[PDB]
């Protein structure tokens, strides 16, 4: 957010409405426009101008603006309303340049809690034959968003080898991750079992997985 | 190309009982004599000006500014009309009350940046009531240098 | 439906240069304006440069860090805009999109030169700036468990571990298995390098009969692998 500065991230519940803005000095002279993005889509023009939407785009949508702040209101914020906003003006007054906001993370608390599914897989032989070894641990279908993974060897904890995805969005608004333990040959033949575990608001499941 | 062409005979006087599809014909006429705008073009202002009309009615000169698209533009121009009395422009906010025009402004831009220029320059010009009174007592020339010099700007 | 494609990211060493081509179909694009955006990995959008019409001369604005450097130019006989990239940096990595461009003024309240917006974008092109030399992936079969399934049911995958730079693409038996799959973003390793998976579910009473491959292509290295996933 340099000219133009936004939120950086808001929550609404679904239903209700949020509106979120966007102000540099440049929007006393210029309208700003309005964009919806996820990751992995390409953005979608929401609104422009004094009181422009395109056709297509809901009309729970609007735009104003006043001083050096523009706004974008969601009326009644649906689940595929969870997304990142971005508005867009000239960097200056007067300007032939265009310029966009840092943007904003809006995060729509929708549907309960949905547990996630873990999926455990051990080293295949094929990768042990080339003196490596990869546990791969998949996690799908979780709500809300965050989600905690350990690893143990036997009974105790796992520290170094680990690497974890940030959790991210499925095409059904529920959440997904994955979790690699990297390790040597030997270490996966030395311990009796690793175990995933994968820890969702407060409950827990555990997946092991030993050499055999 | 920026350059903005207004030239002194893109300025004149009309006759009395002229409609408002005379008054765009005689102002878009030196414009096709002097190749800056497809050889029909009043017939393409008079059609947009009939379902997006462009009287403001701003006191105490009524004014318009009429125009049509900018793939009829050769090179940009401006044509300046003065009304011996009112003409009728249907009002561009869609009120239903007509605009008494005595100012016309033709546009033939055909580069957005000058585009939006004139028309800033427009909205600030229509407000300056001692200079739309002169512009209804100056002739032609004077009519010329006054807007020349204030248009210059870019 | 207008359609924009990216095309020509890639990884590139800092100083080097790279042209980004964007095919579009759909609209008058003779006349369109067009935009050049940009989203470094993990920011937002940013304004690149864009290009105007014939009434404007074909004029082109840049974004001030990317002046002197880029260029944007347009054959419109074919529809095509494209973006030249010089002296690369580090930070212009990103994914890069073409905008067709509209353009605003009201006449009451605005200012000049009025307001640019997007109303059609593409899906990106990926361009990587970075010292670092290409990795191609390796590619592991996932072997069957219907552990975490339902009932007659099975997952069984490919891990295509440590590649560089992103992007991968996996298919299943060549694009015919299309249900049941799920292929997850990757993870960046600290080692730089990616590594994802992908899985798919599937009866269980086909694992003896139907044969099961990932079609894993990591373009940037110019690697194609197809692995059988068996039994275990
Ligand atoms: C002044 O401080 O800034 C606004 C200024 C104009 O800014 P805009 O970007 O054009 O729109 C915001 C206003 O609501 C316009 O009606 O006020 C109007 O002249």
């Amino acid at each position: 957010s340099y000219e133009l500065t936004q939120e950086t991230g808001v929550s609404v519940a679904l239903g209700r409405t949020v509106t979120i803005t966007c102000r540099g000095d440049s929007l006393r002279s210029h309208y700003a426009s309005w964009y919806q993005k996820k990751p992995g889509q390409a953005p979608i023009l929401l609104f422009y101008g004094k009181n422009n939407r395109p056709s297509g785009v809901p009309d729970r949508f609007s735009g104003s603006a006043s001083g050096n702040r523009a706004s974008l209101t969601i009326s009644g914020a649906q689940a595929e309303d969870d997304a990142e906003y971005y508005c867009s003006s000239r960097d200056k007054s007067g300007s032939r340049l265009s310029v966009f906001g840092g943007g904003t993370k809006l995060t729509v608390l929708s549907q309960p809690k949905a547990a996630p599914s873990v999926t455990l897989f051990p080293p295949s032989s094929e990768e042990l034959q080339a003196n490596k070894a990869t546990l791969v641990c998949l996690i799908s279908d979780f709500y809300p968003g965050a989600v905690t993974v350990a690893w143990k060897a036997d009974s105790s904890p796992v520290k170094a080898g680990v690497e974890t995805t940030t959790p991210s969005k499925q095409s059904n608004n529920k959440y997904a991750a994955s979790s690699y333990l990297s390790l040597t040959p030997e270490q996966w033949k030395s311990h009796r079992s690793y175990s995933c575990q994968v820890t969702h608001e407060g409950s827990t499941v555990e997946k092991t997985v030993a050499p055999t | 190309m920026q350059g903005i062409h207004f030239r002194r005979h893109y300025v004149r006087h009309l006759p009395k009982e002229v409609s408002q599809n005379d008054i765009i014909k005689a102002l878009a006429s030196p414009l096709i004599n002097d190749g800056m705008v497809v050889s029909d073009f009043a017939d393409h202002v008079i059609t947009r000006e009939q379902n997006f009309p462009t009287g403001l009615p701003v006191e105490p000169v009524g004014v318009a500014i009429p125009h049509t698209d900018s793939k009829y533009v050769r090179q940009n121009a401006i044509s300046v009309g003065i009304l011996a009395e009112p003409v009728n422009f249907e009002d561009a906010g869609g009120e239903p009350d007509p605009v008494p025009v005595r100012v016309v402004f033709m546009l033939a831009l055909g580069n957005w940046f000058d585009i939006t220029n004139v028309l800033w320059w427009i909205k600030a010009v229509i407000q300056d009531e001692d200079f739309m009174q002169q512009l209804l007592v100056m002739n032609d020339d004077e009519i010329y240098q006054s807007i020349y010099t204030r248009i210059s700007e870019l | 439906e207008v359609q924009l494609v990216e095309s020509g990211g890639g990884l590139v060493k800092p100083g080097g240069s790279l042209r980004l081509s964007c095919s579009a179909s759909g609209f008058d694009f003779d006349n369109a304006w067009m935009t050049w955006v940009r989203q470094p990995p993990g920011k937002g959008l940013e304004w690149v440069g864009r290009i105007t019409g014939p009434g404007e001369g074909w004029s082109v604005d840049y974004a001030a860090p990317v002046e002197g450097r880029f260029t944007i130019s347009r054959l419109n006989s074919i529809n095509f805009l494209y973006l030249e990239m010089n002296n690369l940096r580090m930070e212009d990595s990103g994914l890069y999109f073409c905008a067709r461009t509209g353009k605003y003024y009201d006449f009451w309240s605005g200012y000049p030169p009025g307001e640019e917006y997007f109303q059609d974008w593409g899906r990106g092109t990926l361009v990587t700036v970075s010292s670092a030399s290409t990795k191609g992936p390796s590619v592991f079969p996932l072997a069957p468990s219907s552990k975490s399934t339902s009932g007659g049911t099975a997952a069984l995958g490919c891990l295509v571990k440590d590649y560089f730079p992103e992007p991968v693409t996996v298919s299943w038996n060549s694009g015919a298995l299309t249900s049941g799959v799920h292929t997850f973003p990757a993870v960046l390793q600290s080692s730089g390098l990616y590594s994802l998976s992908s899985v798919v579910t599937v009866p269980s009473s086909s694992l003896g009969t139907q044969t099961y491959i990932c079609n894993v292509n990591h373009k940037p290295s110019n690697t194609k692998v197809d692995k059988r996933v068996e039994p275990k």
